């Protein structure tokens, strides 16, 4: 009976499903997510759903009929403000650019090196520089 | 800015020598300072250093050791880092500079 | 006319030295409040049906709210569903066909749409919140000086309601609409909170920014509803603080957002002096800048008295000090005249801030009795934001 | 038993104009057995070795 | 503070004031025929 | 195991009840009648469940109405705008007074 109950519990995540935004949490196993249909509903929450992905903007998935929070969908922020996708690489090698050895090293030392070798930064006691300003004559 | 809305209007002036030395000591607590690095002298080399510029000086002193693959910063690593962070832009024109006697 | 829904203020106790008689008066008020609570609770408990029950079964649950648009027959009507559609509904018997008027909010049966009630007092909750229910605790005795200014505001919003015979026996229409203008921190909003503490009429309050909305039709409609509520509630006072937000000088704006600003202003103008005369509703407007308001908004006929609040004079500043130091514990050496005589442009808010700061410097030195030095210090630690801007020694 | 008058149907009229009747389904042998063939696998199923490459990948994961 | 709390609770005990929904006097009531009007007549959508 | 399977079955039964609407309370209207404002629809003078004291139904609340009978059955936390809600600090910073000199 327990595997049966788990099976129908999984079945409630069948794939007629509307999506709504997780506005706010009331208490355990319930929510106030508003559906994309145009209305906000006071709903119930699956136990299987982990509550830590229920950030108060999540585009959670709702049951079509009972209109209950049945699934939390991963956020959609792939290219909101033109974040460089895998097909939008500039295709400019470091060796392609000529000279600029000091300028390359300073830039590489604040925006590329800290991401990879953070341990070496932390080993001295300095937080890596967060902003660089390249300036000079045009071109 | 009328009182009843803003009762206290607290000013944050640029830190003095005894204050800049303090900023140099809280932003270098985690830094592996050597022996003989007089933090007061570096503070004395920064007249009117805002307060974030002291942290920038500490960070650049550490950076001057990062490019050399070390963990300790010497006095010269700070003195050569003060001139970098505490850089100034001059008028670069005597004709404009002598507009006023 | 539902009558003036005046704010509920408890009786004041006026010993302020924390003596026993203060406790006696507060305990008297407490005993009466306890007796009123006993009355209501014991009325509910002591208190232990066929006619209205049939009506409630007929109406059912829920019960929609629509807008009446046409009374076709004595038993038939056309209403607009709250989405914007129309329906040829039937009028039921328990519905009173006199209150059924075009434009009013009618109750509709959910399953079979039909008029089953009239929803009077359907005021927008953005306007029902505008009404003051708990009166401010700042009486006219809490203001030092401004006797001329207080008298001007007292002859237009209180005297015409206590002694209308004086106005009617002479032939006047009492001043209806005053504007309170001056430097910041002089006592305009204080005067508004003071009249709200003494008036017996409903006191709607607005910052001149609640009545501005993103929607096209909501802006002017909200001011129309506010004035409709003010007229509905008998004598009324509408305090539009910071009127400079909406009522600025008109101009040919190339922005649609600003063109609605002038459009709701032009309805504030209409609701003040238009084709249909206003009711017994006074309007009190406040602004820090009278030179920026539209000439039509501050035009006589709409605003009759332009009460000016200049920076407090020496005597006015001395009275303001005593008003703000009444609850203090001043030392015997505290001669306030040292601070008043200074030519600095000290507003009343400046005086209150000096008093608070002077009290705080006493806590700095572990004292609950402020001395004269505390005041001389608080004057300097509080007199910022104005520095010293004046012409140099040109003039002799 | 077997039901509680639903709210979704009570407001449209229950025990007032029409009343529900308890539902019971006559299912007997020689009918269920034919129905179990919807997802019954076969003799081949149960002896297949899956795929060893993805089996190793899944085991490692 | 007791005065303030007492004022809060006493205004809570009676704040909800009756808002009548415009019912006609009982003399002009035809509930028996009103039910007939409710069941027989149907809501007609206004169209052009 | 019986407790676990019981919990699963009660969750399954409770999940099939339709989601309840949320609406702002304009004002109370009797002792058993509350005026509400469903978001897509308009006003509604709804009933109140026996488990809710009407004195707790203040104007501008966010009570929940049942899916079909439109019956008030919960007060629900008050509505704040989603953009004005992120302005409240939920994770305090890691800067202390000891890190400020001068
Ligand atoms: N004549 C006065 N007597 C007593 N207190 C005064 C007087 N004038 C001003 N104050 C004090 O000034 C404080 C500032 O509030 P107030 O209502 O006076 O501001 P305001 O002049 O309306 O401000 P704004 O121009 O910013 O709208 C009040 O709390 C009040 O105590
Ligand atoms: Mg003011």
């Amino acid at each position: 009976e327990f595997l049966h109950a788990q099976e129908e519990v999984k079945r409630i995540q069948s794939i007629p499903l509307v999506i709504g935004q997780f506005l706010e949490a009331v208490d355990q196993n319930t929510a106030i997510v508003g559906s994309t249909t145009g209305s906000n509903y006071y709903v119930r929450i699956l136990s299987t759903i982990d509550r830590e992905l229920l950030k108060p903007n999540a585009s959670v998935a709702l049951h079509k009929h009972s209109n209950a929070l049945v699934d939390v969908l991963p956020p959609e922020a792939d290219s909101s403000i033109m974040m460089l996708t895998s097909d939008q690489k500039p295709d400019v090698m470091y060796a392609d650019i000529g000279g600029m050895d000091i300028q390359k090293q300073e830039v590489r030392e604040a925006v590329e090196l800290p991401l990879t070798h953070f341990e070496l930064y932390k080993q001295i006691g300095i937080d890596p520089p967060r902003g660089v300003l390249m300036y000079g004559p045009p071109g | 800015l009328r009182p009843g809305r803003i009762d206290r209007k607290i000013e944050f002036p640029p830190p003095n020598e005894e204050a800049r030395l303090d900023i140099l000591k809280i932003h270098s607590r985690k830094m592996n300072l050597t022996r003989g690095i007089n933090l007061r002298k570096i503070a004395e080399l920064m007249p009117g250093a805002s307060g974030a510029e002291v942290k920038g000086v500490c960070t650049e002193a550490g950076m001057y050791a990062l490019r050399e693959r070390r963990v300790h910063v010497t006095q010269e690593d700070f003195e050569m880092a003060v001139a970098k962070v505490m850089q100034k832009d001059s008028e670069k024109n005597m004709s404009i500079k002598k507009l006023w006697k | 006319t539902k009558g003036p829904d005046a704010a509920s203020k408890l009786p004041l106790v006026t010993p302020h030295t924390q003596c026993r008689l203060k406790l006696l008066k507060l305990e008297r008020i407490k005993d009466y409040l306890l007796m009123e609570e006993e009355f209501i609770r014991n009325q509910e408990q002591m208190k232990p049906e066929e006619e209205r029950s049939k009506v409630d079964d007929l109406r059912g649950t829920p019960m929609s709210v629509g807008t009446l648009e046409e009374i076709i027959d004595d038993n038939h009507a056309i209403v607009s569903t709250s989405v914007g559609s129309e329906h040829y509904v039937s009028i039921l018997s328990f519905v009173d066909k006199d209150l059924l008027e075009p434009g009013c909010s009618v109750l509709l049966n959910h399953k079979v749409h039909a008029v089953i009630g009239v929803l009077m007092d359907d005021t927008d909750p953005l306007v029902t919140v505008m009404k003051v229910e708990k009166a401010p605790q700042e009486t006219y005795a809490d203001i030092g000086g401004l006797d001329n200014q207080i008298q001007e505001i007292k002859e237009s919003v209180e005297l015409p309601l206590t002694h209308p015979e004086y106005y009617e026996e002479m032939g006047i229409k009492p001043p209806k609409g005053v504007i309170l203008y001056g430097p910041p921190g002089t006592g305009k909003t204080l005067l508004a909170k003071a009249v709200a503490n003494q008036t017996s009429a409903t006191f709607l309050r607005v910052v001149g920014s609640e009545l501005i909305q993103k929607y096209l039709g909501d802006g002017p409609k909200l001011v129309r509803e506010l004035f409709r509520v003010a007229e509905e509630h008998a004598p009324s006072i509408v305090f539009i603080d910071e009127i400079d937000a909406i009522g600025t000088k008109r101009y040919d704006s190339n922005s649609g957002g600003e063109r609605e600003i002038q459009r709701t202003m032009l309805e504030l103008l209409n609701q003040l002096d238009g084709f249909d005369s206003r009711g017994d509703v006074k309007v009190i407007m406040a602004t820090n800048r009278i030179e920026t308001l539209d000439p039509a908004l501050i035009r006589p006929g709409r605003i009759d008295r332009k009460i000016e609040f200049p920076l407090p004079d020496e005597k006015t500043k001395k009275r303001i000090f005593q008003i703000h130091t009444s609850r203090m514990t001043l030392a015997d050496d505290v001669t306030l005249d040292d601070l008043i005589m200074a030519k600095d442009d000290l507003s009343g808010a400046d005086i209150k801030a000096i008093c608070t700061e002077a009290g705080l410097m006493a806590l700095r030195e572990r004292r609950m009795k402020v001395t004269n030095e505390d005041f001389k210090k608080s004057k300097e630690n509080v007199l910022y934001k104005k520095q010293e801007g004046t012409p140099e020694g040109l003039y002799l | 038993h077997l039901n509680k008058p639903s709210i979704q149907a009570l407001i449209h009229g229950l025990n007032r104009h029409y009343y529900s009747i308890t539902i019971n389904y006559r299912k007997n042998e020689l009918e269920q057995k034919m129905l179990l063939n919807l997802h019954k696998k076969s003799w081949m199923e149960g002896l297949t070795l899956q795929d060893y490459s993805e089996h190793c990948k899944h085991n490692e994961s | 503070d007791d005065i303030q709390q007492l004022l809060k609770k006493i205004n809570e005990l009676t704040g909800i004031k009756e808002s009548d929904t415009g019912l006609a006097p009982p003399a002009l009531w035809d509930l028996a025929a009103d039910k007939q009007t409710l069941q027989s007549e149907q809501p007609l959508q206004v169209a052009r | 195991l019986n407790a676990k399977v019981r919990l699963l079955r009660e969750e399954l039964q409770l999940l099939q009840e339709q989601g309840s609407y949320v609406g702002e309370v304009v004002r109370a209207m009797d002792k058993k009648k509350v005026l509400v404002k469903v978001h897509p629809e308009g006003k509604f003078v709804v009933d109140v469940d026996k488990n809710i004291d009407i004195n707790d139904v203040t104007p501008n609340c966010r009570v929940a109405l049942r899916n079909d009978s439109y019956t008030l059955h919960k007060i629900l936390p008050n509505k704040v705008d989603p953009l004005v809600s992120l302005m409240m600090v939920e994770k305090v910073p890691d800067s202390t007074y000891e890190m400020i000199g001068g």
